[PDB]
């Protein structure tokens, strides 16, 4: 009873601090796998990291060596744990703090910093801006690429947007994609609001027309996009 | 709390100071009043009927022989001149088996007793027949007589008889004035005290002048703390340091925050409290709050004022001088209409059976909705009539709260009748101008603005007075 | 259309009005709008008006106007002008929910409305806020009941003081040291549900932060007359105007049954099944289809006078187009001849017809309901229906199921604790179907009661889709092959959504064939298909008497209630065939009845009785005493007599006492 | 009410959505075949005269039993019984009680525009006591 | 009191109330306290 009550509470604090800083290693492991851009600008705290879950790795090895916890569990003066755990605490504060510095911008904070750590992971890919385009924004999805890059259809250009309906309207600037991911998503936006904007003017002004030739059966109200006729032709009724 | 029961229990000896024998019975003559006056500023006036006919029985239950307060609470042909409510009042009074006996041993049966004592305003103490009385009510049945053959005198009548057939040592029942220091001067430096908002109160600024005139010693060292944002780490630190060195605070908006309050009494809790270290806590009446709080504290209430004049009044005391003193009296006029219809409107909610099918959540942001609403009318230079704005006026403030059609159709009638807009005293800009309007629109609001007559709210007020008997209530 | 039809009606308000004013005012309630060269447009209201946002809505469905939204309009665009949000609410379910997306997406503009979920950190509700605020946001978050009212505060005074702050139009501000500039466009509303249930109560000087806007009235009609118009023909506008007008005084008039319903689902379904059925059908045919589809849904769900009442009601729509009618016919004798003498079983047209209705039911839905007892005709009617599928068609895959027959759980599959997955049984029922083959017709039964939990888990077939979901991520759907049929008795735990889920039949328990069932018993056995029957054995004479007892000991037994527990006749008859048993091993026939029918007879009304049955029995009861007496014998033919015996070996141990042979 | 809206339809052989009903204080008649002389109607807020009505006062009270009344029902929107700005809506709810939402708004006479009719709160009762 | 009260917890255990007078000599206590000082002093160090 004296024996194993007090290897008990040994094995039991030990398995305890050991599964903390094991399910905190796979966290850290699976940070780092996701991007190497992540692991090369922090430096730092990656490098400790690395040392960490090499010998992580090692003594792992070693307490494998003996399984039957029966006689395996006497792996005493495991507390190392307990400065595995405060390297832990100095890296992860430094990390959410390169992370902020990741996200430093408002349309950020309406999805999940893991999400947001998906894209510094990976941004330039255009499948990838298509993919998180939609999980983003209201009522977008994609927008069609270049399918040559000599190699693949990659992040090359986009030539027109693709709606939640698969509304598939060119674009009358062909946006060029590049890494600079805010400054560009920004660029995508303006593409938005001002592409929209003389979408609206052009069809303003040949609703204008199909006012002037409203006296024949025009089916240019039925060539316009509902939204955008719907509204011109509001106006229409303002000014009757 | 019991230990400020007995605290006050100690000034009520200790305010006495008489020199005799005389002292034990100027002694209670505190007491009584001094712990009387300690409830009468938390309870309801029901709560308040109820716990004096209580002390009343159970200082030295008697004349109710055969429960009478079941029909008193409610649980004709004989006469003529009577009219006929009377004469279905009197009916009740005549149910099968209610008081037969005694509404014939009232001998109604002769009209000239009875005829004469309903003719004279206020019977009971000019024309009362005593013969009558020694025939029929003697002691109280006389207000059994007055639920249905002059109903007019109730509550007179209740004040009268209670306060005469009792001992009680108030010469008035009521207090005197509202003076908070001599009842701050018995306050404790551990225990709290709650500062019930009612409308239209604010004794806080007592609160700082007593903290300015006496406590010199510790003027801005103490402070106020609306319950807002992370106040939890900002309040309870200060509390915390304040509470090391017995500081004061008091608490405003507490209604507004519950569950801070369960760290907050958690915190205060766990440490007991330092010397001169006086709380104070203040908050609207609402539900929600944790007990702990509410079982030991101080209760103290204020009075609510209503009527257009005083709404009128509050509305351009928030109307700051730069909103009244705008451009042209045409704006400040077409305000001052709007804000007497608002006002109107708002007053209506006093009546629930008639003015609306319910008394919905008019808000003074209503007001505040029309005021910015009209500065986009007023923002553009150009003669805005007002057929769209009073319809907007009314979707709005009133179009989400006047949803039924009869409601929407007295609200549109209002919208034309106040403002004409449908073709079928005023004054210049100047703030005392309407400071004048207010004092020309008298006080005494007529059912001529309102629309209605005198009498159904006086019985809207009877059934509000039933519900509170109601409420403080193998046999029948 | 829904925009025209608006403008249109306020054009009728202005002519029967006879506005007069260009600066009319029932006119500049409703929208402005104006261009520009600067890069910036503008809108217009009857005071805002502002930019334009120029994003991308999307195009989507958009529901109608009406009073009560032109009040929220209102309330909206002042708020806007006031620079304080609003808090329009009312019961729930009203439809506000749906009124505040389309509000904020009609100028075009974000409406993230979120639950107030899962004791919402001060700090999560602060970073919400920190990233609207400079994104130019607009939202609401729906359920302000369940919040602690720590956040309350927290979040009612970062509201309030940030509305101070664009109040006084600055260009940036700090909130708990966030130091940030501010976006102009930023819309807050709320909306939450009054006092129904016991839920966190809103702060005072945060309920005066806000105004209020109750909301109570939604409706339909445009739909309808939109899809009618859409459907080929153009005279639709007032034929809608008459089918909601149908619809909704048959709610009010028609009397109030549990399975009575309108579902929103098979009323658009009525509508677009017809809009198929124009094609192949001159313009005349076009009216008659109309009352004919609404005669499709009034034959199997309402009871005869109501049905009388109800066509009546139709009638004065159209009074001079009541005769059209079905042409099936050809599947009429199709099931008359396998009811007739493929089954060996009884056939009438009664019966054939109840076959129709429900074969045409099918058509249409992949599932309906049934009210009646367990082989009481209706099992019976759709097996003859599937025989007759089959005859019409390749085969039919069946099966059958019971809901509380076993628990739920095992029904659906759930982990074997060791993680283990264990599946259900539907899920290996649709397995083996669509995995068989082709040439066949899969339909399933599920007969029992109703229990809300079993009937909900599957709501995603009963739903317009046909597919399912499992605990373990797994989804199948369906071809049109597979079918549903239920089978129930009474509704008496149903739900309102359950109800417009499917279709409905109702059988009259008077409707089962009686003469016909006994005389089939009488003549022939059914076919032994099946291998090894068991024993079985003039008929015009108990034919008569059976007859003449039917009414005269029906009033009989009429005036006596008395039984001592509720029972049907049929079962009477299945004693009955015990009583001709017993008779093969007239007075005989008259006894075994007697006995049948005196089962739950009490004891102090066994003088009423068998007395009043004595007196009208053809043989007179010659025990005048206690008449019960009827032991016949066959050989000697003598009237009647008891028996009896008692001994100690029948009393040796403590129990098997005999109980001596009472009477 | 949509019962003798029931047996007027099929009386007459009209459309049931044709049947408008209207009030009739005085009389029945004869394009509705039928005309009930029903009980059970109090008049609240305003008193009422021989083809006159009236406004209540503080000495009476609330209430003013409506004269024996008679209906009838016609075509949708012919020449019913009064003209449209002589008549005037008034709610109708269901008793003494004010509660459930009124059933319906019935048409009465307006001495002048319904403003002040509108400002006195009138309506009906079904019974009182 | 009594607000679980059944004859069990009665036969069980043993019970022990008190129902007025007390409360009442605490009050002379504090009040020969404020009466007198000297009234006190006598009356509480003497007992």
């Amino acid at each position: 009873v004296e024996d194993w009550r007090e290897k008990l509470g040994r094995v039991d604090v030990v398995v305890n601090e050991w599964l903390k800083v094991q399910k905190n290693w796979k966290i850290l492991y699976n940070i780092f796998l996701l991007s190497e851009d992540i692991r090369m600008q922090l430096p730092e705290d990656t490098k400790v990291f690395e040392g960490v879950d090499k010998e992580f790795k090692d003594m792992m090895s070693e307490v494998s060596a003996n399984p039957s916890v029966v006689e395996a569990c006497t792996i005493e003066r495991r507390d190392v744990l307990v400065g595995w755990s405060q390297a832990i605490k100095k890296c992860e504060k430094a990390l959410n703090d390169y992370l902020e510095q990741k996200k430093k911008f408002p349309r950020f904070y309406f999805l999940s910093n893991q999400s947001l750590l998906t894209i510094l992971s990976n941004g330039q890919n255009a499948p990838k801006v298509c993919e998180y385009l939609g999980d983003c924004f209201d009522g977008l999805k994609t927008l069609t690429f270049e399918p040559p890059a000599n190699p693949a259809e990659t992040s090359k250009v986009g030539i027109g947007m693709i709606s939640k309906d698969d509304e598939k309207v060119p674009f009358s600037s062909k946006f060029i994609c590049e890494g600079a991911v805010e400054h560009w998503l920004l660029n995508l936006e303006f593409r938005m609001r001002e592409t929209l904007q003389e979408i609206l003017e052009g069809a303003k002004n040949t609703a204008d027309l199909w006012d002037s030739g409203d006296k024949p059966r025009e089916e240019w109200v039925e060539g316009y996009n509902a939204q955008i006729a719907l509204l011109t032709t509001t106006i229409v009724w303002t000014e009757d | 709390s019991l230990e400020s029961f007995i605290t006050f229990f100690f000034k009520a000896i200790n305010r006495t100071t008489v020199r005799d024998e005389n002292r034990i019975p100027t002694l209670i003559l505190n007491i009584r009043q001094t712990i009387y006056q300690w409830i009468s500023r938390g309870l309801f006036e029901k709560h308040k009927l109820i716990f004096l006919t209580l002390i009343v029985f159970r200082l030295m239950d008697v004349a109710y022989e055969v429960a009478e307060m079941d029909f008193l609470i409610k649980c004709e042909n004989t006469l003529d001149w009577l009219p006929n409510i009377s004469w279905d009042q009197i009916q009740g009074l005549i149910n099968l088996e209610e008081f037969r006996n005694f509404a014939h041993q009232l001998e109604k049966e002769a009209p000239n007793r009875f005829k004469d004592w309903y003719n004279e305003l206020q019977p009971e103490d000019q024309k009362l027949p005593l013969d009558w009385k020694r025939l029929d009510s003697m002691p109280f049945k006389k207000l059994l007589v007055l639920r249905c053959l002059r109903p007019d005198r109730m509550t007179i009548s209740l004040n009268n008889f209670i306060r005469a057939v009792l001992p009680q040592g108030d010469a008035f029942v009521e207090m005197d004035q509202k003076l908070e220091s001599v009842i701050n001067e018995d306050s404790e430096s551990t225990i709290p005290i709650f500062f019930i908002l009612s409308p239209g109160s604010d004794p806080v600024k007592e609160v700082e002048k007593i903290a300015k005139k006496k406590r010199i010693e510790p003027g801005k060292n103490f402070f106020n703390i609306a319950l807002g944002q992370g106040q939890d780490e900002i309040a309870r630190r200060r509390i915390e340091e304040g509470n090391k060195e017995g500081h004061w605070v008091m608490l405003q908006n507490i209604h507004l925050m519950p569950t801070w309050l369960i760290e907050l009494e958690k915190i205060l809790d766990s440490y007991g409290g330092n010397s001169e270290f006086r709380l104070f806590l203040s908050a609207e009446p609402s539900t929600g709050i944790p007990i702990g709080i509410l079982d030991r504290s101080i209760k103290l209430t204020n009075e609510p004022p209503a009527g257009l004049k005083a709404n009128m009044k509050r509305a351009w005391t928030y109307f700051s001088k730069e909103e009244i003193e705008d451009k042209d009296p045409k704006i400040k006029s077409i305000l001052f209409a709007l804000c007497f219809f608002h006002s109107t409107l708002i007053e209506r909610r006093r009546f629930g059976p008639k003015g609306w099918n319910m008394s919905y959540p008019f808000n003074m942001g209503d007001l505040r909705d029309s005021y910015l609403v009209m500065n986009r009318y007023m923002e553009q230079n150009q003669k805005v009539p007002f057929n769209d704005l009073i319809y907007i006026f009314g979707e709005i403030m009133y179009g989400g709260h006047i949803v039924d059609d009869w409601d929407r159709r007295l609200c549109n009638s209002y919208l034309f009748n106040t403002m004409h807009e449908q073709l079928f005293v005023p004054g210049q800009n100047p703030y005392e101008k309407y400071i004048e309007h207010i004092e020309t629109s008298l006080k005494q609001e007529t059912p001529l603005a309102y629309g209605l007559h005198p009498n159904a709210e006086i019985g809207f007020r009877t059934d509000q007075c039933k519900t509170l008997f109601n409420t403080l209530l193998i046999k029948s | 259309i829904t925009i025209d039809v608006h403008s249109r009606d306020v054009v009728e308000k202005f002519v029967i009005q006879k506005v007069s004013e260009a600066e009319s005012f029932a006119w500049l309630s409703q929208l402005k709008f104006y261009w520009e060269n600067k890069n910036k447009c503008i809108i217009r209201i009857v005071d805002w008006f502002r930019f334009y946002s120029y994003e991308y809505i999307g195009n989507a469905i958009r529901l109608v106007i009406t009073p009560l939204t032109d009040r929220c309009y209102i309330t909206l665009t002042q708020a806007l002008n006031l620079t304080m949000g609003g808090a329009p609410a009312g019961p729930a379910g009203t439809g506000k929910t749906e009124t505040t997306k389309d509000l904020g997406r009609a100028i075009g503009i974000p409406v993230m409305v979120f639950n107030c979920s899962d004791q919402m950190n001060k700090d999560s509700m602060a970073q919400i806020f920190m990233g609207l605020s400079q994104s130019g946001a607009w939202g609401c978050f729906d359920e302000f009941n369940r919040i602690s009212i720590e956040v309350l505060s927290v979040v009612s005074t970062q509201v309030k003081c940030v509305l101070d702050a664009l109040k006084e139009k600055k260009t940036k501000f700090s909130f708990e040291e966030g130091e940030i500039q501010l976006q102009d466009t930023v819309g807050f509303f709320i909306t939450m549900n009054p006092g129904y249930a016991g839920r966190t109560e809103l702060p005072e000087n945060l309920k005066a932060l806000f105004r209020s806007c109750a909301m109570v009235v939604p409706d339909l009609a445009l739909i309808c007359e939109n899809m009618l118009m859409s459907e080929g023909f153009t005279m639709a506008r007032v034929l809608s105007r008459k089918f909601v007008s149908l619809y909704m005084l048959s709610r009010e008039l028609l009397s109030k049954q549990k399975h009575y319903d309108w579902g929103l689902r098979a009323v658009k379904s009525v509508l677009r099944q017809a809009g198929k059925l124009k094609r192949g059908d001159p313009d005349m045919p076009e009216d008659p289809l109309l009352m004919r589809a609404l005669r499709d849904f009034n034959m199997p769900k309402i009871v005869t006078d109501d049905k009388v009442i109800f066509r009546r009601l139709i009638g004065d729509l159209f009074p001079k187009l009541d005769p059209p009618t079905k042409q099936n016919p050809e599947l009429k004798k199709i099931v008359q001849d396998t009811t007739k003498k493929d089954m060996g079983l009884v056939a009438e047209e009664l019966f054939v017809t109840k076959v129709v209705q429900l074969a045409e039911i099918l058509e249409v839905r992949h599932c309906c309901f049934v009210i009646g007892p367990p082989g009481s005709g209706k099992t019976c009617v759709w097996k003859t229906l599937i025989k007759s599928y089959i005859n019409s068609g390749e085969d039919a895959e069946y099966d059958t199921l019971n809901p509380k027959a076993v628990t739920s759980d095992e029904l659906f599959g759930a982990y074997t604790k060791t993680k283990e997955w264990k599946n259900g049984v539907i899920a290996v029922i649709m397995k083996n179907q669509v995995k068989k083959a082709t040439h066949m017709h899969k339909w399933s039964v599920l007969d029992g009661d109703i229990d809300p939990e079993w009937i909900e888990s599957l709501n995603t077939v009963m739903d317009d889709n046909k597919v399912l979901t499992l605990v373990s991520n797994d989804r199948i759907f369906l071809t049109p092959q597979m079918r549903l049929i239920f089978e129930i008795s009474n509704l008496r735990n149903a739900t309102p959504a359950t109800v417009s889920r499917a279709g409905v039949l109702f059988i009259n328990e008077t409707d089962i064939g009686w003469m016909p069932y006994m005389n089939s018993w009488l003549e022939r056995s059914q076919i032994n298909i099946l291998k090894q029957q068991k024993e079985m054995a003039a008929k015009s004479v108990f034919y008569r008497c059976f007859q003449s007892y039917f009414e005269q000991n029906i009033d009989v037994h009429d005036k006596n209630r008395c039984p001592m527990v509720d029972i049907a006749m049929i079962q009477t008859i299945c004693t009955i065939l015990d009583a001709l048993l017993i008779q093969h091993l007239e007075a005989f026939f008259i006894f075994a009845g007697l006995w049948a029918i005196g089962g739950p007879v009490g004891g102090g009304q066994d003088d009423s009785f068998n007395t009043v049955w004595k007196g009208a029995a053809k043989v007179k009861f010659p025990e005048q005493g206690l008449c019960y007496d009827y032991y016949y014998d066959i050989n000697e033919n003598k009237w009647n007599t008891w028996k009896v015996e008692d001994y100690l070996p029948n009393d040796q141990p403590l129990f098997s006492k005999i109980y001596v042979a009472t009477i | 009410l949509t019962a003798i809206m029931q047996v007027i339809s099929r009386a007459k052989a009209y459309e049931l959505n044709k049947l408008y009903i209207q009030t009739e204080i005085t009389k029945r008649s004869i394009a509705a075949k039928e005309g009930a002389y029903v009980y059970g109607f109090i008049l609240e807020g305003a008193r009422w005269d021989y083809q006159l009505g009236q406004l209540e006062e503080s000495k009476p009270k609330e209430m003013f039993s409506v004269l024996p009344v008679t209906y009838c029902k016609a075509i949708p929107l012919p020449p019913e019984g009064k003209e449209d700005k002589s008549l005037y809506q008034c709610p109708v709810y269901k008793t003494e009680d004010r509660g459930n939402t009124y059933v319906f708004t019935a048409q009465l006479k307006t001495r002048f525009p319904p403003r002040k009719w509108i400002l006195a709160g009138v309506a009906i009762i079904m019974d009182v006591e | 009191i009594n607000p679980h009260f059944r004859p069990e917890i009665a036969a069980q255990c043993t019970i022990i109330n008190f129902i007025e007078s007390g409360l009442e000599e605490q009050f002379i206590a504090m009040v020969v306290n404020i009466e007198k000082n000297e009234l006190e002093m006598a009356k509480q160090d003497l007992v």
